RNA sequence: GCCAACGACCAUACCACGCUGAAUACAUCGGUUCUCGUCCGAUCACCGAAAUUAAGCAGCGUCGCGGGCGGUUAGUACUUAGAUGGGGGACCGCUUGGGAACACCGCGUGUUGUUGGCCU
RNA sequence: GAGGUGUCAGAAAAGUUACCAUAGGGAUAACUGGCUUGUGGCGGCCAAGCGUUCAUAGCGACGUCGCUUUUUGAUCCUUCG
RNA sequence: ACCUAUACAUUACCGCUAAAGUAGAUGAUUUAUAUUACUUGUGAUAUAAAUUUUGAAACUUUAGUGAGUAGGAAGGUACAA
RNA sequence: AAGAUCAAGGUUAUGAUAUAAAUGUCCCAGUGGGCCACUUUUGGUAAGCAGAACUGGCGCUGUGGGAUGAACCAAACGUAA
RNA sequence: AGCUGGUUCCUUCCGAAGUUUCCCUCAGGAUAGCUGGUGCAUUUUAAUAAAUAAUCUUAUCUGGUAAAGCGAA
RNA sequence: UUAUUAUAUGCACUUGUAUGAUUAACAAUGCGAAAGAUUCAGGAUACCUUCGGGACCCGUCUUGAAACACGGACCAAGGAG
């Protein structure tokens, strides 16, 4: 992780020096969270939203981003709001936040030993940490990482903009905010 | 009331469209249809005997059966509502086998090579289609010239 | 006393509430409409198979023996 | 606002039998208490069997016990049948066997008991076989009922042979408008 | 609405097989790094084609005023959409900031005509130097002997009291 | 290359106006016993002797006529999705995706399967 | 197979009720109110012309925008125990 | 910046659904010790102390969720015999 | 051409998910009078008008919000901090 | 009497439809669709997947609307 | 080569940390003061009071009922899947 945002500062120093621009490679992985309803809502975006497992307002799910996943994210803007979610952030909601599919019923975590658990057939998993370190890498056992965990049902951040249902452009929330959701995402665990 | 009969607004489905008018070019017959292969319905309306009711057009099915002048599709179609499966009778010159199924077959054969050439690689195979991700580390050079050019706008003009 | 004539409203959610439900890859496969005459003989070919081993190998002998054809796939 | 909590979560299927039988829970708890503590599925399915409804539960007659004799790898072996097992006349020569069974018929009872073989309750072949060693699990033909038939009752589409839901049997009755080509339709 | 000002560049999607799509640029007053890249789609639209997502987002980053503490006048040039009536503008702005001068110009914009953050296009900025400014309320600015009087005050509410028992007092001598 | 027969795709093969077509040849083109078909041996049937590549057919040319394809036109038009956005409304900006058409411009003006022959 | 029910998945059928009766219906007329405002009424905009001259003192074509709901239709929301 | 729905987060608690165990007591289990065996340290046994008699057609234990007419099912309550 | 016997095959050959799903019986009620809004539209000048297409509500829905309000917005309500 | 009116305790859980077709049908039924209940068979979609169901994406088909056209029929 | 971290750190005792809903050390006060009975805490019982906020009439047909829709003055008892 250290080492890993060492390269992207050095890829960044040592291009600008040689004039060079090199532009940063884009951004795998995406924190979803649910703003919207269920009712008054259209049914593309009803069936989209169960889905994700996002059942109510404020549960949030990792999803791995590809060209599969960012046009059920379109249908689903004014009811989502996402961007590229740290790693403290990923620690923070599953240490705390964090529960267990396991036979249906929703399961706390908290030993590494209960990572260990199910993960280790996932080879190099088993801790808590080794979890998030999968779904933030988008580690090829993706599917079942985030499956396992259920979806995490967070408070409501801080001053959260009145105009809601607008694009992130016009003040709104509502969009792929990039970066800026960092700050969102670490107040609203 | 209604609509209610078969060539309901077919006008344009049984349309020969501009410079491909007349009598169905041999080709089609030429083709050899086996029970099991996937075929896409094309109303071709200059050939009258063996006409798939206009609903099956661009409905796409499997052959079920193959009788002396017929080819019959097996289109599951979308009822009101517990989709219930038709055999239709219908003619070749209607009738054009689906290369939706030669991506499948494709698949295999390339499969099967890159298997292959991984395992005399040793390691390793990843064979599986990944869709697109956001790529790279990008460097531009300038080379031929830096950048720099905004735009726009005097967009009066009535 | 206009009542209404027509509306297509629910029956699109009605539908998925207990799935509209696509049926099966059939591998004891279905018939109707085979020309009869395949059935006959489809019928004939499971019987003469009686199994098996040692009735591909006798026959498997018969075509080293006789060798057979040459004529039959250009004509 | 959950998204969506809907439907189904009361499901399907019997923790305990319907039945007020204080004989044919004994059993359930029996098999119920050997299910976890004895791992193996010949515990975990005798526990279902017994919660089984009459129907389902169709009796197993004393022939399909002589048939299973006639299987490979099959000779040692004590027949569990959980169900009424019922005498066939027609079989000449009946086999040997232990069989164990919720109830045996009396008829049935004096042709095993003839072969010579044991009738048994599955209480003392849960002492001799809590491993489930060397039985064999029938179940009864559930096809054989008159409400099976009558199920799918539809004219149209080229089917039945579904027998009409018919009080008398002749002439007169239900032969006319419907069933032939001759007075209009065929079924 | 709080005025960064942002280069974005896009290039228009990548095949190896077909070489370097151009690399086109602006600058955008966004407050926002996402508003940076959604107003510069639009206005390359204009131009050359170049739809997001059968496009290219390239580099989003934001510059750095050259002079905040430095005391210049800005032309801006401007296209505003009336009701029946899309328009031109020029006006001149004396700010800081080129984004203090944008943000006071959203603000002039959205009074007079009812200018429409949404339907306001931003044209073109230039540090006017020298007496080119046409400008009559802003070569008032520029002249020797900038002395002016403090017409007028703004009476806190009331005090620390809201009891205010001496008086304001309107006076001030 | 050309030519034939048999063709696929189906106007890059058409159209118009010229020029050219050696050889195995299509064709041009002749004869009318017979069979056969026609009012008429024009077609059609037959005999294949004398001429000719002008035509058909093929190729070659043409800033043609037409036809194809790409760009350009045009991310516009148009439209999906969103707002307690605007406008009196008619409608219109913005914002997330998708995306034309005529036109103009450029470049091509039949290619190829089987089978036989001819080869300048 | 045919002969047929066109209310065409198939009753065999004439008026009248202001002498009327019932069971109901605001799923439904008449009628109040509400929407609408073509139609009606009232008021403008532009202004070719009228008006000796001079488009608008008073008027005003061809056009065009309204308001009112007091005309009449359009409607049936409410009201037919 | 502030205010604020039965929304949203957490927690106790109700119910319903889910998910798991519970059913050697002439026996089991815990605790302390004396003796004995092996060994550092553990078990066996003896003794003393303690817990355990489960509507096991229920409890202990667990998690997720709950608008609701028409209607359906489930389980009680009251009344006369 | 089917039935099909035999042998070969690195990684199962888009992505999230599955609240488990499929299947049968009852031939079960209740319904067969809808109403409203975005968008798309036909008749009509138009209508709180007559009638479609897609989708959501209301019907069966309070609460918070739009001062108010069946339907619009936000949101679906066990009981409380 | 297809009509109107009324129908007698509670709680828990799930929970509609005003649509299709035929009917002297159109103030109503039957019928299909939606609804519950009863369960059943199997859970790699099950008890201490190389089997799917159905939504994106992808790949492969269809279409005569919006727009455009009339120096195209 | 250097730093960092973990293992080689056993046994006794422990009001040490957690043991997955870990509120109690510590302390004060009322008081169970025999029967008798003080004092403290706590309460939308009936109902009164004082304050805020909310509460339109049920049954019903109906798309929608508080309706300027219909029955029902009030009460008991018979009284209908």
């Amino acid at each position: 992780y250290i080492k890993a945002e060492q390269r992207e500062i050095k890829l960044r120093r040592l291009a600008k020096k040689r004039n060079q621009f090199y532009v940063p490679a884009e951004a795998k992985l995406a924190f979803v969270v649910r703003i919207r309803g269920i009712n008054k809502v259209a049914p593309k975006v009803r069936k989209v939203l169960q889905l994700f497992r996002l059942r109510q307002i404020n549960n949030g799910v990792f999803i791995k981003l590809n060209k599969a996943t960012i046009n059920m994210l379109r249908i689903a803007e004014p009811y989502i709001t996402w961007g590229y979610p740290n790693l403290k952030s990923v620690r923070e909601l599953i240490y705390k936040r964090g529960f267990v599919k396991h036979n249906r019923q929703r399961v706390p975590i908290t030993d590494n030993f209960v990572i260990e658990r199910k993960l280790r057939q996932a080879h190099q998993i088993q801790c808590v940490e080794d979890l998030v370190h999968e779904i933030f890498t988008v580690g090829p056992n993706f599917k079942y990482a985030s499956n396992f965990l259920w979806p995490f049902k967070l408070n409501t951040p801080t001053g959260g903009w009145r105009k809601k249902a607008n694009h992130y452009v016009n003040g709104g929330d509502f969009g792929n905010r990039e970066d800026q959701i960092n700050r969102l995402l670490r107040k609203m665990v | 009331t209604n609509s209610k009969g078969y060539r309901r607004g077919t006008r344009d489905m049984f349309s020969r469209p501009f410079r491909k008018h007349g009598v169905i070019p041999l080709s089609t017959y030429m083709r050899v249809f086996k029970i099991g292969d996937i075929v896409d319905i094309k109303g071709h309306g200059a050939v009258q005997k063996g006409l798939p009711y206009k609903a099956y057009h661009g409905k796409t099915g499997r052959i079920f059966n193959v009788t002396q002048h017929a080819v019959g599709v097996i289109v599951n179609k979308r009822v009101r509502g517990k989709i219930l499966a038709k055999r239709v009778n219908v003619r070749i010159e209607h009738i054009h086998h689906s290369k939706c199924r030669e991506d499948f077959l494709r698949r295999v054969k390339e499969n099967e090579r890159l298997l292959k050439e991984a395992k005399e690689k040793g390691q390793w195979v990843s064979l599986k289609r990944q869709p697109e991700q956001p790529k790279k580390a990008h460097f531009v050079k300038k080379l031929e010239e830096p950048i720099a050019l905004a735009p726009i706008p005097y967009e009066f003009i009535a | 006393a206009k009542s209404k004539n027509h509306t297509n409203h629910n029956q699109n959610k009605k539908a998925h509430r207990n799935g509209i439900k696509r049926p099966l890859r059939k591998r004891h496969e279905s018939t109707l409409g085979m020309d009869v005459k395949f059935l006959i003989n489809q019928r004939y070919a499971r019987k003469g198979n009686l199994s098996r081993e040692e009735s591909v190998k006798r026959y498997n002998e018969r075509i080293a023996s006789q060798k057979g054809k040459p004529k039959p796939v250009t004509l | 606002g959950i998204d969506i909590n809907h439907k189904y979560d009361r499901k399907v299927r019997r923790t305990e039998p319907k039945s007020q039988d204080v004989y044919l829970r004994l059993l359930v708890k029996l098999y119920r208490f050997l299910q976890r503590r004895t791992n193996k599925k010949f515990n975990r399915i005798i526990l279902k069997r017994l919660f089984m409804s009459k129907i389902n539960r169709p009796p197993l007659s004393l022939q399909r016990i002589a048939r299973f004799f006639k299987a490979a790898n099959q000779p040692e072996s004590t027949i569990v049948v959980v169900g009424t097992v019922t005498d066939d006349a027609r079989l000449l020569v009946v086999p040997k066997l232990t069989v164990c069974a919720l109830h045996v018929t009396q008829t049935a009872r004096e042709r095993i008991l003839k072969a010579g073989g044991e009738v048994l309750t599955f209480d003392q072949l849960a002492l001799r076989s809590p491993t489930g060693k060397n039985t064999l699990l029938l179940q009864g033909r559930r096809t054989a009922r008159t409400a099976c038939k009558h199920f799918g009752k539809a004219p149209g589409v080229p089917h039945s042979h579904t027998r009409p839901y018919v009080r008398s049997k002749g002439r007169k009755f239900e032969r006319a408008r419907g069933r032939r080509s001759s007075c209009g339709y065929k079924k | 609405g709080l005025l960064k000002e942002y280069e974005v560049v896009g290039r228009k999607l990548p095949s190896e097989k077909e070489p370097q799509t151009p690399l086109y640029k602006m600058r955008i007053f966004a407050p926002d790094n996402i508003v940076a890249k959604s107003r510069f789609w639009y206005f390359l639209r204009q131009l050359k084609k170049f739809k997001k997502t059968t496009g290219e987002i390239v580099s989003i980053k934001q510059v750095y005023e050259t002079s905040p503490v430095k005391i210049k006048n800005f032309g801006i040039w401007l296209r505003y959409d009336s009701r029946s009536g899309t328009h031109n503008m020029y006006r001149e702005y004396r700010d800081l900031t080129v984004g203090g001068a944008v943000t006071q110009c959203y603000r002039d914009m959205g009074a007079r005509h009812r200018a429409r953050a949404h339907s306001i296009q931003i044209i073109k900025v230039d540090s006017i130097p020298a007496a080119k400014t046409r400008r009559v309320h802003v070569k008032q600015f520029h002249d020797s002997k900038i002395k002016f009087p403090l017409v007028q005050r703004v009476h806190h509410k009331g005090n620390r009291k809201l009891f205010s028992f001496r008086k304001p007092r309107t006076y001030f001598q």
